[PDB]
């Protein structure tokens, strides 16, 4: 699931993956 | 926070009597309440959880409830094993808080303690110190009032105490008492009287000696 | 008002639920007798199963202590079916306008 | 029965840290909260801190900056590295993680600087009363010694029936107990009365016969 | 085991069924606090019902009703919220979007079908497990795929289970309708994942903000379908506070059980949201999540889809109300 | 109640050409059952029509 780095930590500490 | 205060401590009630171990939350906790079967020097057991639900392996003869604020572990069909500590707990909210403990006592008839004041030895006088002593043997209840008399005068400071407490069965109570003193604070004084007022008799039990007696 | 439940296949009163028979039990086994008769309503069909316990006047339930209870259960059965008919329409059709909210 | 367990009574020197334990058993704490608490005697099990399945330690401010927990969930264990009140019975419990019930004996820590302080076993007999007594009491007061306790017996235990071996109490961090016994005057002083006493860490025995009068 | 679940099947066969118009599901901020799994399954029957799909696609009756009950039983019961109730809120948002939102005048019924089945297959047989957990706990399903593995598995179990017995509602479909169905559902279930949504969404917003969106330009329309999909995957946040307390503090406790798995079978240094310690600061970390997908998507779902506005509003109402718990 | 929800009027008695004072209170007791039936069945109907038309307004949402 490649995505924008601004999004990734927001993936890394929020509900998505 | 929410302290789990217990006014209950050392009630003297007969076996098989109903009894209530009061406790009180300072704030709301919901049904999330946990009563416990404490012992000094030894492992406590759970009593109740979720205000009503009971601990696994504890007898069902006990009752334990209360919620939100007011709490009560009403032991029923009480036994001598039930004559140990108990404490309330909230698991409802951090930090968790705990009961003061309550060491239940079997009731018994009033019995006069075997009082006896004794002199410090002259061999003790060689040490330069002198603790005038008195021994009070086996009594009910634990609301005993020891009454020292240096030269007939009451002493609440310089005195110390050494006493056994509850028996697991009848719960007999015993109490030695002492009176640390400098050799001047002994020998300059002469009369020494161990009175002991108690509910066993309205007149205090009296044993005494002048310093000249020894 | 704690609930009590029992399947229509299991039990003696449950057997009445299976049957709808009015069924006296003059010797229960201070319980000593039971009048176990269906709640009924519009029909002999088992909408439920009432059971009375411990008669005054004549220690046993009589056959007199049966059919009259059924006649009482006519008015009671109509009152139950129709008052519940009232409350269901209340709750449901009220919650409907509760859903009406947005429009 | 499911149970927590800990080290028993201990007597550490003042200023010396004592490494407490909380070995839960009969259940994994791998899914459970674990809650350390202190008991200064016959009072509320005052809280120390807790640890979750997260494995991160947490403390009460009273023990924060002071106590040093080291706990693990899979090991079902909670160590607690650590005054007269600190001389106490330390308990610990548990809770379900989805939830917002078992205990060790409670580690009986005893903090005091003293080591080799020999007992002062004072022989103790009454100056004879004008009251004129038959079942006269006789006694001893072991004094100023550390730590608890001192072995004590009357005539090597022949008079130890109904013995009154009262607990030692602090005197400049040096314990002091007042043992007692009683004999008929009809059999006194024809019967020997003697408090044999021994104190280990002090490296000092003291054996004192109760000679008449003192 | 199954004897009790099929006793619940008689609960389907012998219990009062409140109407969907009685059960406020058309209201986007619906009270699912009182519904049982059965009643939510019944609302799911409504969700297959009013979308004019059974008439347009010849779905079987009880095969569909027990599609619903089978998907109901299949969720592992250890799971907190991400079970049948999750599908209930998701397809609540879907059904409400396609009826209460009145979008049918716009988009085709084929697309309504893809939206609905992908909505109920947004999270099939969810194990309390998101993509990342199996990606690192290495369940075999993880190696079975790569991107959005739970959702590639949800398309996999879409095409599989719907072809599996007791679930053949695809059986009445014509080959063209069937083709558009499983394909658009493929891309949509990929987008049921909030992530591949984050991937596909930008073209959509570029095509939405200028009011230049057109449904006679079908790929844009399917992209809108996917946007509605992701709008539905997180719809539980739309619910009322006495209830939402339950729902998002079960987001808390369920990502704290999954997070217990993140700190037992995974043992990562904790992240602020799924760390239990932030029970008093989790909701802000929902907001940073909520702003990341919800409001951003429901703004476009506002300017194009219309009556679906409360699906946005019903989320925003939670914000400060959770900030309170986020404010200790 | 004695409050006038309405006004009945009977006409042309059988048995005794006149209405009697007996042909009064009995009609009132009959009007107990009839009056309760009216007030409460209309109570039922108003709840029906109104609360039904309410869900008719529920239609959009």
């Amino acid at each position: 699931e490649a995505f924008n780095h601004l999004e990734l930590h927001e993936l890394a500490q929020y509900g998505i993956i | 926070d929410i302290v789990m205060t217990q006014s209950q401590k050392f009630m003297s009630t007969s076996v098989g009597d109903r009894v209530s171990i009061t406790c009180k939350a300072s704030q709301n906790v919901g049904t999330a309440v946990a009563w416990y079967q404490q012992k000094p020097g030894q492992s406590p057991k759970l009593m109740i959880y979720s205000a009503s639900n009971r601990y696994t392996g504890v007898p069902d003869r006990f009752t334990g409830s209360g919620s939100g604020t007011d709490f009560t572990l009403t032991i029923s069909n009480m036994q001598s094993e039930d004559l140990a500590d108990y404490f309330c707990q909230q698991y409802s909210s951090y930090p968790l808080t705990f009961g003061a403990g309550t060491k239940l006592e079997l009731k018994r008839a009033d019995a006069a303690p075997t009082v006896s004041i004794f002199p410090p030895s002259s061999e003790q006088l060689t040490s330069g110190g002198a603790s005038v002593v008195c021994f009070l043997n086996n009594f009910y209840p634990k609301d005993i009032n020891v009454k020292w008399k240096i030269d007939g005068s009451e002493r609440q400071n310089g005195v110390l105490n050494s006493a056994t407490d509850q028996d697991s069965k009848d719960s007999t109570y015993s109490m030695s008492s002492t009176l640390t003193l400098t050799k001047d604070e002994y020998e300059r004084h002469n009369s020494y009287t161990c009175e002991a007022t108690h509910k066993t008799s309205t007149s205090p039990i009296v044993k005494s000696f002048n310093r000249n007696e020894c | 008002s704690y609930e009590i439940r029992i399947p229509a296949d299991q039990g003696i009163a449950g057997h009445v639920a299976t049957t709808g028979q009015i069924l006296n039990i003059p010797d229960a086994y201070r319980t000593r007798n039971i009048l176990c008769f269906p709640i009924k309503n519009e029909n002999q069909e088992v909408i439920g199963v009432a059971e009375l316990v411990n008669k005054i006047n004549g220690p046993w339930f009589s056959k007199f202590d049966e059919d009259l209870a059924t006649a009482f259960s006519i008015y009671c059965g109509i009152s139950i079916a129709h008052s519940l008919l009232y409350k269901k329409v209340n709750e449901a059709q009220y919650r409907s306008h509760l859903a009406n909210e947005m429009m | 029965e499911v149970q927590l367990q800990q080290s028993g009574a201990e007597v550490v020197r003042s200023g010396a840290s004592v490494k407490l334990s909380c070995t839960a058993s009969g259940f994994n704490i791998k899914d459970y909260y674990i809650h350390w608490v202190k008991q200064r005697p016959e009072k509320g099990l005052e809280w120390i801190g807790w640890i979750d399945e997260i494995g991160d330690t947490e403390y009460v401010p009273k023990f924060q900056g002071k106590a040093t927990m080291t706990a693990d969930t899979s090991s079902n264990t909670a160590y607690l590295q650590l005054t007269s009140e600190d001389t106490a019975v330390y308990y610990c419990n548990a809770g379900h993680d989805y939830d917002r019930p078992y205990w060790g004996q409670g580690t009986l820590v005893t903090v005091s600087a003293a080591k080799t302080t020999p007992p002062s076993v004072y022989p103790l007999a009454p100056g004879s009363a004008a009251q004129t007594n038959s079942m006269v009491t006789l006694g001893c007061l072991v004094k100023g010694y550390f730590p608890e306790p001192v072995t004590v017996t009357w005539n090597s235990g022949s008079l130890s029936s109904g013995v009154h071996t009262f607990p030692a109490v602090l005197q400049s961090d040096l314990y002091t107990l007042s043992s007692s016994v009683t004999v008929p005057s009809s059999t006194w002083p024809s019967e020997t009365v003697t408090c044999n006493v021994a104190h280990p860490a002090s490296s000092t025995k003291v054996d004192k016969k109760i000679v008449p009068r003192d | 085991s199954h004897m009790e679940e099929t006793r619940e099947l008689q609960s389907l066969a012998a219990a009062v069924v409140p109407s969907a118009q009685t059960l406020k599901i058309t209201d986007f901020s619906f009270s699912d606090f009182e519904l049982s799994d059965l009643e939510t399954a019944l609302c799911t029957i409504r969700m297959f019902t009013d979308l004019n799909l059974v008439q347009n696609f010849q779905m079987k009756h009880e095969v569909l009703c027990r599609w619903i009950l089978s998907v109901k039983k299949n969720y592992r019961k250890n799971v907190a919220y991400h079970n049948w109730r999750h599908a209930f809120n998701t397809a609540q948002c879907m059904f409400a979007a396609l009826k209460a939102g009145k979008i049918q005048n716009k988009l085709t019924d084929l697309e309504i079908l893809a939206l609905l089945i992908a909505a109920l297959s947004h999270d099939l047989d969810h194990r309390g497990v998101n993509n990342s957990y199996i990606q690192r706990s290495e369940h075999p399903l993880a190696q079975l795929y790569c991107h959005s593995i739970m959702e590639h598995h949800h398309f996999d179990q879409c095409l599989m289970i719907l072809n599996s017995p007791g679930n053949q509602i695809l059986s009445g479909l014509s080959i063209e309708e069937y083709k558009t169905t499983l394909k658009i559902i493929k891309q949509a279930i990929l987008a049921t994942d909030l992530a591949l949504y984050i991937k596909r969404r930008g073209e959509f917003f570029e095509l939405i903000r200028k009011n230049q969106f057109n449904l006679e330009d079908p790929h844009q329309k399917e992209l809108f379908l996917a946007m509605l999909m992701t709008a539905c995957d997180l719809s539980a946040i739309t619910k009322p506070w006495p209830i939402q307390q339950r729902i998002a503090e079960l987001v808390a406790t369920e990502f704290w059980e999954q997070g217990d798995l993140e700190r037992t079978v995974l043992q990562q240094q904790p992240i602020p949201m799924m760390d239990r310690n932030k029970r008093d600061e989790l909701p802000k970390l929902q907001v940073g999540f909520i702003d990341f997908v919800c409001t951003q998507l429901y703004e476009a779902l506002t300017h194009v889809s219309e009556d679906c506005f409360p699906l946005l509003d019903g989320c925003r109402k939670n914000r400060q109300k959770w900030q309170a718990l986020a404010e200790q």
